């Protein structure tokens, strides 16, 4: 819980597998758990171990080396829905109990056919404000937040039509200045040269 | 299904005004602890308890209390509380072997004055002609905006029924005024559906937005509408070809 946790929050590709390895100091912990914990969410207990050496569940694997004084966590087959915030627990000989650092895992969707565009979606007889769509990009992309102060934009976001076996990525942006046309809209970021803009 | 219980889920309160969170967990486990969590802080535990009217205070404990006089409760009682006990608060138990089962969470908003607390206000923005002629799909927004504290729910109705399939909501809220310390939110989901579907006139789609506010014991003296624990929804029909 302080300086060193491994920098960055661990990024990997659909299907490929996924190694957290955290060092402990405390010699006398003998027993360690592994908690998965979505955005808002509660952590949620998903593996236990406690001989120093290998355990599996599934997808998971998780290692113990007292020697080295390292816990890990494996998963195989990464799915994008394993995007978490994923942190081991540990029971001390004092009694208390112990959160290391808790790291966190993108796993980023695997895009099949890419087609970059924006859209502009139609005004609401409600709202007076114009949305843009930014989606269809692959996941090598990354969305910006925007220059102007009065211009909005939430970070991409996977939906998937399961019937289709169809995962798209998608970033809004609205705004209700004049002065925003979805040409303009996501200009602070670097978008595919390739991407479409209608009309 | 037995796990740890938290009351309230959502609370809003002046700075001052005491309040205690209740903590249930009818397992028999002997260990109760409450956790903090905050953005970029992590989890950080206040109080632990080992057994009953054992108590002992834990890494941030400043600004609380608990007691332990039964088994299965474990309250925390913030006496004046502040702006900065603006938190996640979980709790957890724990009893065979070690493990940890953690209550659903409380979303407590501690702030200057009730004059904060606004609705959220959602509208719904129809498909491009553009994407589907070119993508032969219909992805329709919805937006949620300006509202506060950020404790929201939504979810999206197609024809009466909930639906999950192609829908991608925000993780987290956005932060409308990211420099204001009261500043308002925004939120937004995605809803997609074939061309096909869309085209139907007889479609009805609807986007579902749960506000937690304040309750109706709240004093109001302001002119708009006090805003309440409620639900705002937005919708859109079908448009044929």
């Amino acid at each position: 819980k302080e300086v060193e946790q491994n920098s960055g929050p661990l990024s990997v590709p659909e299907g490929a597998i996924a190694s957290l390895n955290c060092t402990y100091s405390d010699r006398g912990s003998q027993s360690f758990f592994w908690y998965r914990q979505y955005s808002g969410k509660s952590p949620e207990l998903i593996m236990s171990i406690y001989s120093n050496g290998d355990k599996e569940d599934g997808r998971f694997t998780a290692q113990l080396n007292k020697a080295s004084q390292y816990v890990s966590l494996l998963i195989r087959d990464s799915q994008p829905s394993d995007s978490a915030t994923y942190l081991w627990g540990t029971y001390n000989q004092g009694g208390k109990l112990i959160f290391g650092q808790g790291t966190e895992l993108s796993v980023k969707p695997n895009i099949q056919n890419p087609d970059p565009a924006v859209y502009q979606l139609r005004d609401s007889k409600s709202s007076d404000k114009s949305v843009c769509l930014f989606t269809d990009f692959d996941s090598q992309t990354n969305v910006s937040q925007s220059k102007d102060s009065d211009v909005y934009i939430t970070d991409k976001c996977v939906l998937d039509m399961r019937s289709m076996d169809f995962k798209s990525n998608s970033a809004v942006a609205w705004s209700n200045k004049s002065d925003f046309a979805c040409a303009n809209a996501f200009n602070n970021s670097i978008i595919p040269e390739d991407t479409f803009f209608p009309s | 299904e037995a796990q740890v219980t938290q009351n309230p889920r959502y609370l809003i309160t002046v700075t001052g005004k005491k309040l205690t969170v209740t903590c249930s967990q009818n397992m028999n486990h002997e260990y109760m602890s409450w956790y903090r969590q905050d953005p970029g802080l992590g989890l950080r535990q206040i109080y632990y308890s080992m057994n009953v009217e054992v108590t002992d205070k834990g890494d941030v404990p400043e600004g609380y209390k608990v007691s332990r006089k039964e088994k299965r409760n474990f309250p925390l009682i913030l006496e004046s509380p502040s702006p900065n006990q603006t938190s996640l608060y979980f709790c957890a138990s724990s009893g065979a072997s070690h493990e940890q089962y953690f209550g659903p969470g409380t979303r407590l908003t501690v702030t200057e004055d009730l004059k904060n607390v606004f609705p959220p206000e959602v509208a719904v923005f129809e498909p491009s002609e553009a994407e589907i002629s070119h993508t032969q799909k219909a992805t329709l927004v919805c937006l949620a905006t300006g509202f506060y504290p950020d404790h929201v729910e939504l979810s999206w109705w197609v024809n009466g029924k909930e639906v999950h399939s192609g829908v991608c909501t925000d993780p987290q809220p956005l932060k409308e005024q990211p420099a204001l310390n009261d500043s308002r939110y925004a939120l937004s989901s995605r809803l997609r559906v074939s061309a096909t579907f869309w085209q139907n006139p007889r479609n009805h789609f609807r986007c579902q937005v749960q506000f937690y506010g304040l309750s109706e014991n709240d004093e109001w003296t302001q002119d708009r509408a006090k805003p309440v624990t409620q639900i705002v929804s937005a919708e859109a029909w079908g448009r044929a070809d």
